[PDB]
């Protein structure tokens, strides 16, 4: 059969490197998470109403009256969190092992990352809690042709029902575009095949995928499901905010406004830059700096398995990414601010300046440069 | 007839508690001495409360 | 024949003539069309 | 060639004109509907000096505040030129004892929290913008002073803000 | 280029018969109609509410207060009608010219026809008019014909004893999601 | 912020598989009905919610029929009140929040349905707040309608202290000490904010047992199908 | 970058320049008209 | 595609059937040594950034507290 | 200096996998061309060295230290071939530039 | 349309409702805005609950 | 060894044993699991 043959060529029997570690599981996990989100999202959509009078009431009706509706809702929320965990580890694998030299795959990836962040933002706006509304107003004004654009998105003077309903429509429709972009992501990769942790040409040692990296993906799916169900069934609110369980009050502002934890690194950067515009731009660059990453590779070795100085710089980058995630949480006061300012300066200087200079030095040490 | 107060009573006996309480006394007089100061003692008391309450709870529900 | 050699032979110019024409066409079309609709009703 | 291409060029404009029109209405659909596109009540007695009050006018917090001798005295003392936004306290208030502001942070639109901050006026928990009692942005990243709606001091104890 | 190769392979350098009449246009029209429906449907979804108290009110709000909302709504309805006109002429072309000997293409076609009919039925239920309510009731009970689960199925789909809000909301979800399956 | 983070308490549901004490939920529902229902609302908890939980269908039935509920204007445009049904939700204290503002000196008593979930460290907070109306220290002064509750944000909660020892009598007879009452109402409010707490933990126990069965078996299947390669011995034999 | 921008390449730069400008012009006219940019349309 | 992937010559690759070999040969026998071998080749590159993250985090917390702590000299 | 270079060589760890520096070089067209120019012996040997590394990686294991290639042992076999390819490329590029 | 709106206002409005046609609709050629504003202010529609609560 | 030759070697029988076992496993698992949960709480 042509299709089955096509599948066989792509999934059942696709030459793959024999030595790829567990990190290469993560992208498949992302696909599973996408399907899980879509499935749970569909079962949230049969009872959710995108009306500002009834959105919180519909969410409470899902949690209290629909049979196992609390299960599907908290699976959806913690599956969004699991999606961002697997996304960050997938991007970290791509940065560490030199997989960004697959440039088309990397660019389709950063497009997918932007789409996933927009989908999660509008989805967090959707339950219409206190925290959802205040966060929503903030980001829209972030866009402020600025004023017009903000008002357009809001669909009015300020976020109100007009927004909620169009955010429901956009949050519904974008994961299917994410699925199509993921199909393009898989295509742009099979043309080149996956990379291996040594960074070398693995053409001499390739094995099938059906019996070797399928049972491995099944085991990774089982472990990810274990972590997701222990996040849902035991600590269902360790990652969310309590203030989202209050209804949206436009008159009452919260004492401290946050997005959800995976936006924090960006939040820190935005807060760090004094200028509003500067913050927005830096914020964008924060994500975009990655796209820029394949043009900064100045080494003759693809992976970081044999590159210790750039390994040290990479782990310092992971370290101050964790620092920026912490700072975002901290309120505006000394000395959280300075750390934020430095951490952002160090983040951009390590990605932009320090890694290509270190790669040049590493090439000089091996008598290559 | 409150086990909680009794717990607090035992808590009162705790030395750490008296130390914090002492500080509070200093400031109360401190505030009084400073006729026009916005120097409150929530700072001090909070501290006292924390310890007192933290210990209270340690032996509060068990007693409950 | 001159037009072809001037604005319709080079694709860049072809686009230029199209865009510019379209920019004005709307003015003319809307105006003319409205006249007709008004006359009708 | 000029006859055949002129037809291609003619057609293009036509299509181009229709395509802009179709896309234009669609784009326009997401714009504010008639309902939203289509009054105010305050009572001066409601607020005493050193207090702010809002009535969610036009879907946004309508801060209305009374100021103290000292409050009014400091705001005037503030250096207008040195202000991030040059607007002397009185410039935004018909009455020194009475200041009225709109609660949207020039920065990203949160609600400034009254009676908090390092300038005795306002503070926006979103990004740390401190507004003085005049509602002028004094510290932080907020671009401009809070807006003062064109209100009406209807009575010593009544106001019609815009 | 591996993305442009498929596009070239299916739309530019595809060897097509030179003598196919205007009837062979119709399937491409169906694809265009599908997009048109999806696009108009998306712009109905930014203002429609799937609540039985507010569905008719939201439809009237679309027709009366949204800028050119009447245009998008009646384009959606008459585009569903145009979809079925082009679908019937496509099926008639397939029957007349012996195109059913492409058996896999024909079977994927009749699956697409079933999906399009289900999508249009639930979409017609969606505005929650007088017609919509009863019609939905009849077809759900149409399932009741099943000897054992007929009632259960009807109950399941309805989501209750009789079509009511429970149905409307799940019909909105299913009517939203099926045209993407139709595209695949 | 500037408040004592409520000290954690050894709750009977604090453990990883530890369910709620349902007698405490019944006592806390009695505490809410006799004390907390005068000001606070429970909009997302119908009387039916009680059924099967610390109360039966008939038990709740009598509880639901003790109150009256306007059942609309009927067919004569006649708004009318009827005894509550197992399908009726808990009655409102006020018809609208502005009446709550007028009756509570400008303060709005919030929905207590999800209070525990909405308040950081809610169960503790609740207990602490209800049991934390300590005297304001020197230097701080509160206006009328305010009370120095260290835990409450600002330490100025409009709510006056509602639990005086022996405020209400527990039908079970368990001594109604202020604490015994605060612990019961914290358990109940908790239940309110998560009626499925018990059912879930059961699922989680079944999930842990199933994953403990399935993870080593799937690991063994993977290590079977990967042993072949993991034993592969490569040798280079240039013809030389 | 002389590899693709050598002395010979400059020649090509100028050679193509005119065409490039034309394309920007087309886009410019379009933007003005399509978005109804009125600052430019009004003139 | 398997086949026509690359040129490999004069190599002999031996292997065994899954059911013929022990499932976990010396799993903890050498696994532990290896895991430990691994950790000592990567710990100096990985750990000290997270160590100084822990120090900066604690420092920030304590510094923040001190910052909040009232200035005794002030208000007196 | 070279002492540290040897330390860095050890740091690289390809010795742990017995990988010649040339083996490590990430494949590039120029590299590929040089590889093509390589004599069969080198090519075949290079292949096995590379294959060995992957297998070791698959098992997360390293060669016996003694089997490990010494800093001195490592040879830049492909270096010259690459030099030629590069120079030629440079020549053609310059020709194009001019 | 203006005459028929007058007919509805004086005769048909006693029994029949027009739930989806606000006074906004009135604004237009047949009825200008302030014509509409006076027409809308003729009636005294209950705004709703008050801060008092009623 | 008998089992393999009887219910685990023929794939059809492999499925049969799986399905039948699963049919009963639920009974046992639920029962056993519930016992544990109850004992815990
Ligand atoms: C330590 C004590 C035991 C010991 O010495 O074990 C040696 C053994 C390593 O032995 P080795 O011979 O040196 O390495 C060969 C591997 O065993 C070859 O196996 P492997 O490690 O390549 O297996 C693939 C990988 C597959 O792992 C994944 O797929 C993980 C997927 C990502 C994580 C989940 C996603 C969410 C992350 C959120 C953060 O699985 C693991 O890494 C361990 C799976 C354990 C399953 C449960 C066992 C009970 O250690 C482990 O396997 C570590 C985990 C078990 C302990
Ligand atoms: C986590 C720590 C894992 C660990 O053990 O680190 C050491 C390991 C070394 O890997 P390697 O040198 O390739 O050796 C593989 C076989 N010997 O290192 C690795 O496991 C390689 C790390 C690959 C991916 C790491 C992801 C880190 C988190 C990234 C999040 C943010 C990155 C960008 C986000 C924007
Ligand atoms: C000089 C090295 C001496 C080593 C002595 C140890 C014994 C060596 C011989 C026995 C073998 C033991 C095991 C060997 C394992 C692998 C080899 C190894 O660890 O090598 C040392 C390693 C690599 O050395 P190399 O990269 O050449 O050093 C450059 C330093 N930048 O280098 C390191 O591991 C050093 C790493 C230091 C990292 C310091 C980072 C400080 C700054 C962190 C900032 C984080 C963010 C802060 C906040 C920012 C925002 C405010
Ligand atoms: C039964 C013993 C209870 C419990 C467990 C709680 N209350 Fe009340 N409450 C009342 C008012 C007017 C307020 C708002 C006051 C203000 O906002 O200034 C409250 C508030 C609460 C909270 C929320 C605390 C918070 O941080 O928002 C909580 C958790 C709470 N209460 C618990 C009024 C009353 C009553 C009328 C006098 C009585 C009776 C109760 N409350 C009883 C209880
Ligand atoms: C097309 C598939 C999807 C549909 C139909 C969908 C639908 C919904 C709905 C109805 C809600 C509101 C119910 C709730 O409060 O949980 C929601 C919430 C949410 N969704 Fe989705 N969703 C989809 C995919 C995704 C994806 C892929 C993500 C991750 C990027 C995501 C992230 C979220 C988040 C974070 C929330 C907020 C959960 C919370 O209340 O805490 N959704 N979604
Ligand atoms: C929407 C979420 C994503 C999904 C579903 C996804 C899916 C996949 C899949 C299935 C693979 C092949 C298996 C694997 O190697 O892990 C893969 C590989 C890859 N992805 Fe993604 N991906 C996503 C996000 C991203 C992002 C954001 C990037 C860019 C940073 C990216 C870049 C890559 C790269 C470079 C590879 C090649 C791996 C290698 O050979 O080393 N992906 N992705
Ligand atoms: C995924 C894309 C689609 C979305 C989001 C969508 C959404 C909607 C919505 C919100 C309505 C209610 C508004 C109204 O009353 O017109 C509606 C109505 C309708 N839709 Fe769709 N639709 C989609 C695709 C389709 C398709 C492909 C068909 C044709 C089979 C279709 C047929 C209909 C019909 C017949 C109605 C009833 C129109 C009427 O009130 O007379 N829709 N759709
Ligand atoms: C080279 O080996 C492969 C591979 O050939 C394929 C097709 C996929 C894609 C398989 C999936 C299951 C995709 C993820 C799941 C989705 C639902 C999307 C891989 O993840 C992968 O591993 C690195
Ligand atoms: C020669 O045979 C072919 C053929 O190979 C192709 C690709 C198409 C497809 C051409 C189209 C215009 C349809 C495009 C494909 C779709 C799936 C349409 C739906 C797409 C949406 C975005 C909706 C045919 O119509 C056709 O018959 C003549």
């Amino acid at each position: 059969h042509p299709l089955f043959k096509i599948i066989n060529h792509s999934f059942i029997d696709l030459p793959a490197p024999s030595n790829i570690s567990s990190w290469w599981n993560f992208g498949s996990l992302l696909g599973v998470c996408l399907m899980v989100q879509i499935i749970t999202g569909l079962f949230l959509a049969m009872h959710y109403t995108s009306d500002t009078m009834t959105a919180f009431s519909s969410v409470t009706h899902i949690c209290r009256d629909v049979n196992y509706g609390w299960l599907i809702r908290y699976m959806h929320a913690n599956g969004a969190s699991m999606f961002f965990i697997c996304l960050f580890l997938h991007v970290g694998r791509g940065l560490y092992y030199g997989s960004y030299t697959f440039m088309e795959t990397w660019n389709i990836g950063v497009l997918l990352l932007f789409a996933v962040m927009a989908t999660a933002f509008m989805g967090y706006v959707l339950p219409w809690g206190q925290m959802s509304f205040w966060g929503a107003t903030v980001i829209t004004n972030l866009l402020s042709i600025g004023t017009t654009l903000v008002e357009w998105i809001w669909g009015g003077f300020s976020v109100d029902k007009a927004t909620l309903t169009r955010f429901f429509a956009f949050h519904f429709i974008l994961p299917f575009i994410i699925a199509a972009l993921a199909i393009v992501h898989l295509l742009f990769l099979h043309e080149t095949g996956s990379n291996n942790p040594t960074g070398l040409n693995s053409d001499a040692d390739k094995i099938p995928f059906h019996p070797y990296y399928t049972i491995k993906d099944i085991l990774g799916i089982l472990i990810m499901f274990l972590i997701l169900m222990t996040l849902v069934l035991f600590f269902p609110d360790m990652l969310g905010d309590p203030d989202n369980y209050m209804p949206a009050n436009p008159l009452n502002t919260p004492p401290h406004i946050k997005p959800e934890w995976y936006f924090l690194f960006a939040y820190a950067i935005l807060r760090s830059i004094p200028n509003k515009l500067g913050g927005v731009l830096a914020l964008i660059l924060s994500i975009l700096i990655l796209a820029l990453m394949p043009f900064l590779h100045t080494s003759k070795q693809r992976s970081l398995m044999f590159r210790p100085i750039t390994q040290i710089l990479y782990w310092i980058l992971v370290a101050n990414l964790l620092i920026l995630t912490w700072i975002g949480g901290q309120p505006v006061e000394h000395p959280f601010i300075i750390i934020g300012q430095l951490a952002s300066i160090s983040y951009f200087s390590i990605i932009l300046i320090l890694m290509p200079i270190s790669g040049i030095i590493e090439d000089k040490m091996l008598k290559l440069y | 007839v409150d086990p909680l107060t009794t717990v607090r009573e035992h808590c009162e006996q705790l030395e750490k508690c008296v130390k914090a309480r002492e500080r509070l006394e200093l400031c109360d007089n401190r505030v009084s001495s400073r006729s026009q100061t916005e120097e409150d003692c929530t700072e001090e008391l909070f501290d006292f409360l924390h310890a007192r309450d933290h210990c209270v709870a340690h032996k509060l529900f068990k007693n409950l | 024949s001159r037009l072809y050699s001037l604005l319709f032979r080079r694709t860049s110019t072809f686009a230029l003539t199209i865009a510019v024409g379209a920019l004005f066409f709307e003015r003319a079309f809307d105006q003319g069309a409205d006249a007709i609709y008004e006359h009708i009703n | 060639k000029g006859f055949s291409y002129l037809v291609t060029a003619t057609t293009t404009v036509g299509v181009a004109y229709a395509a802009k029109n179709v896309v234009s209405q669609f784009v326009s659909s997401m714009s504010a509907s008639a309902d939203v596109l289509a009054k105010i009540e305050i009572k001066l007695s409601d607020i005493p000096e050193g207090k702010n009050m809002a009535f969610k006018w036009r879907g946004k917090p309508l801060f209305v505040r009374h100021r103290t001798k000292k409050e009014i005295d400091q705001e005037a003392a503030v250096e207008v030129s040195q202000l991030r936004d040059p607007q002397h306290d009185l410039d935004r208030v018909k009455k020194p004892e009475w200041v009225i502001l709109i609660g949207v942070c020039t920065h990203l639109g949160c609600v400034p929290i009254a009676n908090a901050g390092d300038f005795g006026g306002y503070y926006c928990p979103c990004h740390g913008s401190h507004y003085d009692a005049s509602g002028r942005i004094r510290k932080g990243p907020a671009p401009l002073n809070l807006e003062v709606p064109a209100y009406e001091f209807t009575s010593d104890d009544v106001v019609v803000v815009g | 280029h591996p993305l442009f190769k498929i596009i070239n392979h299916s739309f530019i350098d595809l060897p097509a018969p030179s003598n196919i009449s205007s009837w062979w246009n119709f399937g491409s029209l169906l694809g265009v109609c599908l997009m048109v429906q999806i696009i108009t449907g998306l712009f109905l979804a930014m203002h429609y509410t799937s609540d039985t108290m507010t569905a008719f009110s939201s439809v009237t709000h679309i027709c009366r207060d949204v800028n050119y909302g009447w245009l998008i709504r009646y384009m959606h309805a008459n585009g569903a009608s145009m979809f079925f006109i082009c679908l019937f002429l496509h099926v008639g072309r397939g029957l007349y010219y012996g195109s059913y000997t492409f058996m896999e293409t024909w079977n994927i076609g009749v699956l697409l026809l079933f999906a399009v009919m289900a999508t249009a039925f639930m979409g017609y239920v969606l505005p929650w008019g007088q017609m919509s309510f009863w019609g939905a009731t009849v077809i759900t009970n149409l399932l009741s014909a099943i000897p054992y689960i007929g009632t259960t199925l009807v109950e399941w789909i309805w989501g209750g004893f009789s079509v009511d809000k429970a149905t409307l909301t799940r019909f909105f979800a299913f009517h939203f999601i099926l045209p993407f399956i139709i595209a695949a | 912020d500037l408040e004592l983070h409520p000290p954690s308490y050894p709750w009977s549901h604090r453990g990883l598989l530890s369910s709620l004490d349902h007698t405490s939920i019944r006592r806390g529902f009695q505490v809410y009905k006799q004390v907390c229902s005068s000001c606070h609302s429970m909009d997302y908890v119908a009387y039916r919610h009680l059924v099967g939980v610390c109360y039966t269908e008939e038990e709740a039935k009598a509880l639901a029929e003790e109150v009256e509920v306007q059942d609309g204007p009927n067919d004569d445009g006649e708004m009318f009140m009827r005894p509550g049904k197992l399908s009726d939700y808990f009655p409102k204290p006020y018809p609208n929040p502005e009446a709550a503002r007028a009756a509570n000196n400008g303060a709005l008593p919030p929905d207590l349905s999800y209070i525990v979930r909405a308040r950081h460290g809610g169960e503790d907070y609740v207990f602490s707040l209800l049991t934390g109306y300590c005297e304001p220290p020197t230097g701080v002064s509160l206006r009328e309608g305010l009370y120095f509750n260290p835990y409450f944000p600002g330490q100025a909660i409009g709510m006056a202290p509602p639990i005086y020892t022996e405020v209400l009598e527990y039908d079970d007879g368990t001594p109604a000490t202020m604490s015994q009452v605060a612990k019961d109402v914290a358990t109940f409010l908790r239940w309110a904010s998560e009626p499925e707490h018990d059912h879930r933990k059961r699922m989680g126990l079944k999930m842990l047992l199933m994953m403990g069965l399935l993870l080593p078996l799937t690991y063994a299947m993977k290590r079977h199908k990967w042993s072949v390669l993991k034993s592969r011995k490569l040798a280079y034999r240039p013809p030389k | 970058l002389s590899r693709f921008l050598g002395p010979r390449y400059r020649e090509l730069a100028r050679n193509w320049i005119p065409t490039a400008g034309m394309w920007g012009t087309v886009g410019a006219v379009g933007l003005v008209w399509a978005t109804d940019w009125r600052l430019i349309l009004d003139w | 595609e398997f086949g026509n992937l690359a040129r490999i010559r004069h190599v002999i690759s031996y292997s065994l059937s899954p059911f013929e070999q022990r499932a976990f040969p010396s799993y903890f026998s050498k696994g532990i040594p290896n895991v430990l071998r691994r950790t000592r080749e990567r710990i100096l590159r990985v750990a000290p950034p997270f160590v100084v993250v822990y120090l900066i985090y604690t420092w920030g917390n304590q510094e923040f507290e001190q910052s909040k702590r009232k200035n005794p000299a002030m208000y007196e | 200096l070279d002492g540290f270079r040897k330390w860095y060589y050890n740091a690289a760890g390809f010795n742990k996998l017995g990988l010649m520096r040339d083996d490590t070089l990430h494949e590039t067209e120029d590299v590929k061309e040089a590889i093509r120019r390589l004599p069969e012996d080198l090519y075949n040997d290079r292949m096995f060295r590379i294959k060995r590394a992957l297998d070791l990686t698959m098992r997360h294991q390293i060669l016996p230290k003694d089997q490990w290639t010494k800093y001195e042992e490592d040879k830049f076999y492909l270096e010259p071939y690459l030099k030629e390819v590069i120079r030629e490329r440079k020549e053609r590029e310059e020709w194009a530039k001019k």
